[PDB]
């Protein structure tokens, strides 16, 4: 029950309620729920997955910050 | 000696209840900390959580079920 | 060696070391903040000419 | 290289002792260790007035030295403090040097070696040699001339009880009456860890002079049992360690020292 | 915005700080060329819908000469658009303040995965670039109008 | 050799003392740590907790009883 | 021998030591962490904290009693 | 010196709890700590989980049948 | 015999050292890191540090008075 | 006197595995949690685990087979 | 049976050095980390190392006062 | 004694597999985490952990010999 | 009995190489890890390293001269 | 009551591995770990992981030393 | 007395080589630090 803001510079990609994100942060994958901690992430280049309801939905990134709340 | 008995029974249950104690802590502070951050693996850590705990408790009790068969014979 | 004289004579041989480190370290004071002084003031004469 | 360790030379046992009195045929007797000591102050005065003999700028040679380590110990003393930098410089560097040289005379041939007394000889089959000494005659024990000035309690003793004593004057020098305020204030639980802290003040010269003591002796007889174990070539590593060992430790006694003047005034 | 340009350099000349210039544009390069100190960094031919990697470049460049200690302050001047009538230079001092505090307390224990300082030391240049492009866009919004 | 008895039950309730209490300190750690990091759920945290303390207590619990018969009868 | 008793009052003492004051060690650390990462729930997690602090304060004075019956006998 | 071997055994059977029981605690801390961040790799890591406590019961029942061996 | 009583107070100060040791080696770590992480509530977590001390030394204390009871009568 | 044989081996076992359980567990909470960092870098990783289990393990196995020739032989 | 004051002495200064020892390595790790962290604070933390390390001091010194009081 | 020779060995390997065990798997959990967080950088690693691995099973090498040495005699 | 002074020796000497080891250990590793971190501070970090260094093996110095003591007095 | 110098002599060596081998895993784990993340600050930190090596091993040798005196008078 | 000859001799042969190992990084140290020394007075000198 996390609604899912994936933004970039030039446009918003993804504004849904996602139940099953994972995050190629620097020091380690890390799979959120929506209940998870406050979190500051930086991420590397790598490859989120976005796993509303079982999507199980490959997306590259190539660096980024994430903010959970 | 006449007196190993009794302070065997007892070096059955002291020293069979220092490791269990520090792995129960350990275990239940991992649990904690996992829960801490994504709760709804509540229920699945726990679980292995449980899991972790019995096997500390079979340590723990084949020390007092040893001390029984050091206290009464 | 457990005895009350043997250790009032290695506290005043000890005191006297110290009188004497201390005096040297006075010196070494004074030599560094004439030092210091010297460079400052030189750089200010620099400067000024420079100006 | 692997076939060199001959044993045929080889201490017949582990001489450990505590201190032991000279013979003293005037008035006021010495030790042992007040020789060492004063060999060891006169050797530093010289070179102190050696460096001071020649000073100017680009300075080179033992003067160089001298003032690169004095430039290392007041950085070192700096960074913790630079209220007293100068004014406890005095005191630390000297013992700091005193130190130095005490352990690096614990090294030098002959010390336990010269007793002034107030192949086959060596058992086959045995780890240990068991050659006899010159002094062995007489039932003497061969009276070591030449000891580490760190080996023995006295002047380790004397050396903490003079910092001790020094740091407390310079506390007492300007900071009120603040140590009735800290130290058994009555202030709910302050007071019980204002006493700790008095013991462990009262305490820490103690603890200075045991360890620089246990260590001068222990070193000297890890060396003396490395040498009863193999004749040559088997301590290399074990004497290097001890040489940078007595830096570290004369070094450490002078930080503690700043350390705790530090304390005491903060 | 020449004007508006010309004004601050000469006010930070009167409190005697040097000025370095970067410029977005053409028309500013050149005008910068000609009346005096040529610019450090120089991003033209930017289109009407410009990419961040666009003005990386020139952003990267102010960064590493602010924390290598070349520059002390930065500034930003931009077309603000106010309306489709008027539209008016405005200066952003961006990277010597770089601390947009919030006046309330809206931050709740964020756990900083590889640190503060190493998220601080990543953050900090990625919304001095946003900023940078948010007022390059604005810039193209009012040159059009 | 008659006072071995009592040297059993110093031992039986100290090292029976000594597990459990450093896993209670690791534990009250471990919660505070989560409390810090996620209020929201720490009031399910704290009930582990006690789940927690409650399996080294019972730890102690036997260290102390299992004393008792060594003590007694 | 005719001393078994001080010798079970002094191991029963000194492990009473061995266990709480690791528990309080880590508890103090924990809880001083955690205040410092976040103040604003620091009166909270501090009661745990003595709460913590009180169960293995309660273990040392269980030893400490132990020690106690064999104080007078 | 009777009870000696009850001595034996009860050292044995505290030595085993002592260590495999750390062992224990820290395996499972480390691998619910590992699922609590990486939810994901859960499955890959509840076999070497179970692979480690399978050792550290292994020391402990080594502890455990020793002492039995002695008891009988 | 003989040594039983310095036996006896010889091994409670070892272990109310090597507790209670360890345990304001933890505290002590703990509260510097924290200090250096948050330095504006220094003063609070300092005297929750001191407290903590305040405590493990006193275990410390108590089992050195354990040992000067059995040294003394 | 008679007995020391059993006790030999007793404390051969009990020391041989209060060690190595430790150190398996500390090398499988590592493997674990680089596991779940870097699951790209897991066959090397498993390799190594396992050459470190391969090595603590043995040691145990040195102790019980010093044991095993502590009890007959 | 011999002098059971030499494994009095023994045991005393032992465990003085096995517990302050691990205590004051804990201390010179965390405050060396927080130096590391936060160079600014340092002189505060190191202050407030150095009395931890006392305590620690005291304590092992406490076992070889009573050391002594065994030893003569 | 008949005895206190078997016991020797005992407690001889017992000590060697509790140290460098532990060390051994200290090692190898810094090493796999360290190749968990850094790839490329395995060579170096894996050549420290072998020198640290070496360095710690030297005392466990001292402690076989010794034991071998007092079981032939 | 008669041998207790080697007991002695080798008991206090053993304790003096378990504590300080594992805090120079311990000690080392905090340093290296934060000179890792923090290639621009060792220059005071490495003394601090050395002064803590100093007190651990002051300590196991304490325990090897007071076994020395024990074995040649 | 004659073989209790050669059990010394394992102490001697025994309880000599438990302190620094730990200490030195700790040391390659730290070590390890701070090439981990800074690969090319490998040479000013080797050095130190050698002397902290160096340092715990010393300790070893200590406890080396004192087993030969123990083992042959 | 050759057991106290050859203590002696091997003590001064491991403190020798260990002296000359630690005096070559320490002698390039009070190299630069002398180098570093001058060139501060130099520099004074050269401001006056």
């Amino acid at each position: 029950p996390i609604h899912l803001e994936i933004v970039t510079a030039e446009r918003v990609i993804l504004s849904d309620d996602v139940d099953m994100i994972s995050a190629p942060t620097k020091d380690g994958r890390v799979g959120i729920l929506p209940r998870h901690a406050p979190l500051m992430t930086i991420l590397e280049p790598g490859e989120l997955d976005i796993i509303k309801n079982g999507e199980r939905t490959p997306f590259a990134v190539s660096g980024g910050f994430m903010e959970v709340l | 000696m006449e007196g190993l008995n009794l302070v065997a029974t007892a070096l059955a249950v002291g020293l069979g209840a220092i490791g269990p104690g520090v792995g129960i802590g350990i275990i239940v502070s991992g649990a904690v900390q996992a829960i801490g951050r994504n709760p709804e693996i509540e229920n699945r850590v726990v679980t292995y959580m449980f899991i972790g705990i019995a096997f500390t408790e079979a340590l723990a009790i084949f020390g007092l079920v040893i001390a029984f068969l050091i206290g009464f014979g | 060696g457990i005895n009350p004289t043997l250790f009032i004579a290695q506290l005043i041989n000890f005191l006297l070391l110290i009188f004497i480190l201390r005096a040297l370290l006075y010196r070494p004071v004074m030599n560094l903040l004439n030092e210091r002084t010297r460079r400052i003031e030189e750089s200010v004469r620099d400067a000024e000419k420079v100006r | 290289i692997a076939s060199r360790f001959f044993l045929y030379t080889g201490p017949p046992h582990v001489e450990v002792a505590a201190e032991v009195i000279f013979d003293g045929i005037p008035g006021f007797p010495i030790t042992n260790s007040f020789v060492v000591a004063i060999i060891i102050d006169i050797f530093v005065i010289a070179l102190a007035v050696a460096a001071t003999r020649n000073l100017q700028m680009v300075p080179r040679g033992l003067q160089n030295v001298m003032e690169f380590i004095l430039e290392s110990l007041y950085n070192l003393f700096r960074n913790i403090n630079a209220k007293y930098v100068a004014t406890a410089f005095p005191l630390v560097a000297t013992i700091f040097l005193f130190v130095l040289f005490g352990n690096w005379f614990g090294l030098l041939p002959g010390v336990g070696s010269i007793g002034v007394c107030h192949p086959l000889s060596s058992v086959a089959a045995a780890e240990g040699e068991e050659i006899h000494d010159t002094c062995a005659a007489q039932g003497k024990k061969l009276v070591p001339l030449f000891r580490a000035p760190a080996a023995d309690l006295n002047f380790t003793f004397a050396i903490a009880v003079i910092s001790f004593v020094f740091i407390e004057y310079w506390g007492f020098r300007a900071l009120g009456p603040g140590y009735l305020k800290k130290f058994f204030n009555t202030n709910g639980i302050m007071s019980f860890v204002g006493i700790i802290e008095f013991i462990s003040e009262l305490v820490k010269p103690f603890a200075l002079a045991f360890r620089l003591f246990g260590n001068i002796f222990a070193g000297e007889v890890l060396l003396v049992v490395m040498a009863f174990l193999v004749p040559l070539l088997l301590p290399l590593p074990f004497y290097g360690f001890e040489v940078f060992v007595g830096f570290i430790q004369a070094l450490i006694f002078a930080l503690l020292t700043y350390a705790f003047l530090n304390i005491a005034v903060t | 915005v020449l004007r508006r340009a010309g004004r601050f350099i000469t006010e930070q000349r009167a409190m005697g700080r040097t000025v370095d210039v970067y410029t977005f544009g053409r028309k500013g390069r050149d005008f910068f060329l000609r009346t005096g100190f040529a610019p450090a960094g120089e991003a033209t031919r930017l289109g009407d819908a410009p990419k961040l990697e666009a003005i990386l470049g020139v952003a990267i460049s102010a960064i590493n000469g602010f924390q290598s200690g070349k520059y002390d302050e930065l500034y930003i001047i931009y077309s603000e658009f106010i309306n489709t009538l008027v539209q008016r230079p405005a200066i952003k001092q961006l990277l010597p303040v770089e601390s947009p505090d919030i006046s309330t307390t809206t931050n709740v224990d964020y756990t900083y995965e590889p640190g503060e300082e190493e998220v601080l030391n990543s953050i900090l240049p990625r919304y001095v670039e946003t900023q940078i492009y948010q007022a390059v866009l604005e810039s193209i919004a009012s040159e059009h109008s």
